[PDB]
């Protein structure tokens, strides 16, 4: 198990980390989060409590370094940093157990909400989304908007997901316009899968990072991107019978996870309605559709 | 985007556009089968591509050999006709292509527009007008070059005649509409009124008789008593 420590918590934050989250007061005795599982990436998130503008947070990897989170009285920000001298990590961590400083990062044991909805999520990927050499984490936000968005300002700071079109010429080839527009096949085995991702892990990969982003962050690029890389798969007549077995899997631990006050901004009627009911794949996400109708029958 | 009663003048300005009507490329008679169920033939069709400022119709005859072992025919007839549309474009001089199309059913905006990727420049829009174009095989002339075609084929007509010598693009396309809309709401009696007099005759390379400005003035007259007359056997009016 691995630790982040915390220098100290001078402003008034709820703090999340992964899919659990905990209230810190105004310069209360916070230094961090203990027993964090080992073998997943994280996400460490904050919302101020005199300005819920701007969630924002990291994402990291314990086996990648040293990670700490220092408040920036100056940026206004609980910012994460790695701290090289492993000696002097140690000696900070221990110190702040020892004081029982820490909350503990509180898995249940039958529980493996977080691995799946992270299977895919490759932390090495993720700097390729989030790009800022410099750091082994990745600081995304609230507001940040996805190379996509911006072709329709600033792109040191944009998430380069994957850009997918329906109605662009990559999706589509000459002379099979009604074809491929109707069945999205090619588009996704052979332009997406074959082309940019490789292998549906990594389509996964960037499919599971944006629906995190978007629960945690409320990205709405994030969202698009979620919902586009759904729908293509749902839109597709010919799609290996593994990625349509792990899209209901993937799919169904996100809806679980959802909360169920944010499905109005989080959850795109007309793509779900089309996927569950009209497309393709509609027959192919039991669980997924039972979950849906059972939770958010609203909705559809 | 969309074309409507404010932006209506558009139409009449020096950039290239054409509407674009699918309501005749898939055409079909119901009839009974001898075990008494119910099945189509189709007959000839056609995209109907109008230039309303020109009055140029490109009048792409669709053979009922185009459906042939097709299923869904209704949807491959809108990507048929984006097919074509796109191939017209294609053939014409870049000076000729157009800047926008106009679909006059939205159905026709995804497909064409996908057929038209290649030009990104080219604006595709919907409008909220209803336009009679539908009855374009109400004249005698466009029926029958589609009737009788035997293979695909591609015909130029100029839709106002000779027109425009006298009246401005606007007044033109006005009267069209005005003759088509009557066509569409009763055939015959608009046929009656439009060739009842045998002195008035249709030039071998029109599509209309050779009225005056003031035997148009009655004919357009008596077009729109027999729209309002249809209102009324309609609505009980
Ligand atoms: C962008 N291409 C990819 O292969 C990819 C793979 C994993 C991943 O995790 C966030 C993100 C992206």
């Amino acid at each position: 198990m691995n630790t982040v420590p915390f220098t100290s918590a001078p402003i008034e934050v709820t703090i999340g980390i992964d899919q659990y989250s905990f209230n810190v007061k105004e310069n209360q005795p916070f230094h961090g989060i203990k027993d964090i599982p080992i073998g997943h990436v994280h996400v460490i998130h904050f919302q101020h409590a005199d300005n819920s503008s701007m969630r924002y947070g990291y994402w990291f990897d314990c086996r990648m370094g040293n990670f700490y989170i220092q408040y920036d009285p100056k940026d206004g920000l609980y910012k994460m940093m790695e701290e090289r001298d492993g000696a002097k990590f140690e000696n900070i961590v221990h110190n702040f157990k020892e004081r029982q400083m820490m909350v503990s990062y509180p898995k249940i044991d039958e529980d493996d909400t977080w691995y799946n909805l992270t299977e895919f999520v490759q932390m090495d990927k993720i700097r390729k989304i989030v790009r800022k050499d410099e750091n082994q984490f990745s600081y995304v936000d609230s507001s940040m908007t996805t190379v996509q968005e911006n072709e329709l300002s600033d792109p040191a700071h944009s998430l380069n997901y994957t850009v997918i079109n329906f109605k662009s010429r990559e999706a589509i080839r000459p002379g099979h316009e009604m074809e491929d527009f109707l069945d999205k096949s090619y588009y996704l085995n052979t332009v997406m899968l074959q082309g940019i991702f490789k292998n549906s892990s990594n389509y996964f990969g960037e499919l599971q990072f944006a629906f995190l982003n978007a629960m945690f962050f409320g990205n709405y690029g994030s969202s698009l991107q979620w919902h586009a890389m759904i729908e293509l798969i749902c839109s597709s007549a010919t799609v290996p019978k593994h990625m349509l077995d792990k899209l209901d899997e993937i799919l169904y631990y996100q809806i679980k996870t959802l909360p169920e006050q944010y499905s109005d901004i989080l959850l795109n009627e007309r793509v779900w309605n089309i996927c569950l009911y009209s497309s393709f794949q509609k027959n192919s996400l039991h669980n997924t559709e039972k979950i849906m109708e059972n939770k958010y029958p609203e909705l559809l | 985007g969309a074309m409507n009663s404010s932006n209506y003048a558009e139409l009449f300005n020096n950039d290239i556009k054409l509407f674009v009507d699918d309501t005749n490329v898939y055409r079909v008679t119901v009839h009974k089968t001898f075990e008494g169920n119910v099945a189509t033939k189709a007959i000839n069709g056609c995209i109907f591509t109008l230039n309303p400022k020109t009055g140029h119709l490109f009048l792409k005859i669709i053979h009922t050999s185009v459906w042939a072992g097709q299923k869904r025919l209704s949807q491959l007839a809108k990507w048929k006709t984006a097919e074509e549309v796109s191939a017209l474009v294609r053939s014409l001089p870049k000076e000729e292509q157009p800047k926008q199309i106009i679909v006059t059913r939205k159905a026709m905006l995804d497909p064409l527009e996908v057929h038209m990727l290649d030009f990104p420049n080219i604006a595709i829009r919907p409008t909220e007008l209803r336009l009679p174009f539908s009855a374009a095989m109400s004249i005698d002339k466009l029926s029958d070059v589609v009737m009788k075609a035997t293979e695909p084929q591609m015909v130029l007509f100029n839709i106002y005649d000779d027109w425009l010598d006298r009246i401005s693009s606007y007044t033109a396309f006005s009267r069209l509409t005005l003759l088509l809309r009557a066509l569409k709401t009763n055939e015959e009696s608009a046929k009656m009124i439009l060739l009842s007099d045998p002195t008035i005759t249709i030039k071998s390379y029109h599509l209309w008789p050779s009225f005056t400005d003031e035997q148009w003035i009655t004919i357009e007259s008596q077009m729109r008593d027999l729209i309002l007359t249809e209102y009324g056997r309609k609505y009980n009016v």
